[PDB]
């Protein structure tokens, strides 16, 4: 997965 | 040698606050009486997508505290502009800079400057790949980073870090919201792109390399820019332009970009043992701009 | 990945300027009422050895011309002091920062802020090597640029850059007037002394592989602090000393340092197209510091 | 050899 910060 | 140098900070240091919504807290660039932030500073999810039209709906502006320093920011309203929230405040930031907002194209340098909670913590330079990606440094809390460059006294402004994909590399979106890429900001799978290695780029440093006494790589042969570019586009290089920005290189070589491009065709992906100013492998880090600056300090 | 990074440079940048000494221009640091520069500004001779007490009584206050910006400063007097000149100028500079001098040891990380006639150009991450020299990046004109640490709002002024040795790395001196590794003020043939390898930056590095899943160089023996101690001293690495500040990566990583410096016995001159974190060889580069504060956003 | 910058 994409991680948002 | 060469090295990836950040521009001077302090022209956007004192555009940097601290947007805090609920429990959530990231970083936000503060212009004129505008904060710009990713929105999903009002989302809280881990694995499924936002709805951003409905999280949009529920928003509560006394949720909001914002603070540049110790000083806090009266919120007056908040809208949608993409990926980010344009938050209306109190007051003026009266250190607003001289700036525009400029998408940043594939190959191109620029300033991160990396901040947590609010506060600038470090700065680096960084290149756009033609992924729209960045190999940036960010952890947790890096979200609204500004991304910048300082072209003739006018700052640009060109990221607000928004997020981290599988393979370690990071996307933010423009000053406008737009997402570089096509990315989404979700947590959902993405895969990052395909990517070629900026021919241009490669260019600069393979330059630079001359300059630098490393001469063991050149080709005697040559090809024309039209017949690299046939070849470049099936073998993950991107075409090359104008070329009339390798002049102050060439001339400082005696080397021009059609033997280059023989030596990066007989290079790519097949390097021996041997480095190249201790690269293994063609660096796509170093812009014509970058390398001319840095050897000869014109632009 | 592990990036060098750089401190904001703002609280700098605005002490910075231009020292022009008839035909000579350099950068000038402008603390207060008073601007630190290198000293060889007043010479008339830049590739010939220069009598310096003779260009010190020779000096006249009118051939300076110092400038912030387009703002030119009249000089009130002159006095020398090391690789250094105290300049009393006619007015305090406003935005002067808490500071103090600090001389950097060995191993030790601090920023560089490379300036050119009088302004600040760029900012990156340097580190002080067992040489009492850095590998910066300076062309003609950067002398004077100063190197700084930001300590909990306090910044520790540690370098004015002098001097670029035949190997390419710098030479400079601290805000004491004393030129780093005894190195001396001169256009003379002056080689740049053996240096080694600081081993708790290396053991950082590695610990910042093991976290970011490079695992294969890891040995299967371990070996005493002093008994590597010993070894050290005789392969071009220094000697480790307390293994405290290891606490966290350790913990993080269940790998000590005994076990981490046996892999770095095995390691040394020695690889096989191998590659750790993107390097073909052991790195100096990063403190524990810097490598805890990366990862984790830990002091 | 060594250059005063």
């Amino acid at each position: 997965x994409a991680v948002l910060x | 040698g060469l090295r990836k140098m950040a521009q001077p900070s302090g022209v956007v240091e004192k555009c940097i606050v601290r947007v805090c919504y609920g429990n959530m807290a990231l970083n936000g660039l503060w212009l004129g009486d505008i904060v710009m932030c990713p929105r999903h500073v009002i989302a809280s999810s881990t694995t499924s997508t936002i709805d951003y039209d409905y999280a949009l709906s529920v928003l509560r502006l006394h949720n909001f505290s914002i603070s540049s320093g110790n000083v806090f920011l009266g919120v007056v309203s908040a809208t949608m502009r993409g990926a980010l929230l344009q938050i209306k405040v109190n007051q003026n930031n009266v250190h607003t800079p001289k700036y525009t907002y400029r998408t940043v194209r594939p190959g191109e340098s620029f300033n991160i400057l990396a901040c947590y909670d609010g506060a600038a913590a470090g700065v680096y330079g960084v290149n756009m790949r033609s992924n729209y990606t960045i190999r940036g440094s960010f952890i947790n809390g890096a979200c609204g980073s500004p991304g910048y460059n300082i072209n003739n006294g006018t700052v640009e402004f060109c990221y607000l870090h928004q997020l981290e994909l599988g393979s370690g590399c990071h996307v933010g979106s423009d000053l406008d919201g737009v997402m570089y890429g096509g990315y989404e900001d979700q947590p959902t799978l993405q895969v990052e792109g395909a990517s070629s290695l900026f021919t241009e780029n490669v260019l600069a440093f393979l330059y630079a390399a001359l300059i630098n006494g490393s001469t063991w790589w050149l080709s005697s042969s040559r090809i024309a820019v039209d017949r690299f570019n046939e070849w470049a586009v099936h073998n993950g290089m991107t075409t090359v332009g104008n070329t009339d920005c390798f002049s102050i290189l060439a001339a400082k070589t005696g080397v021009d970009v059609q033997r280059l491009l023989a030596s990066i065709q007989s290079l790519h992906k097949n390097f021996g043992g041997k480095q190249i100013l201790g690269h293994t492998s063609l660096t796509d880090e170093f812009t014509t701009g970058e390398v001319v600056r840095q050897m000869y300090g014109v632009n």
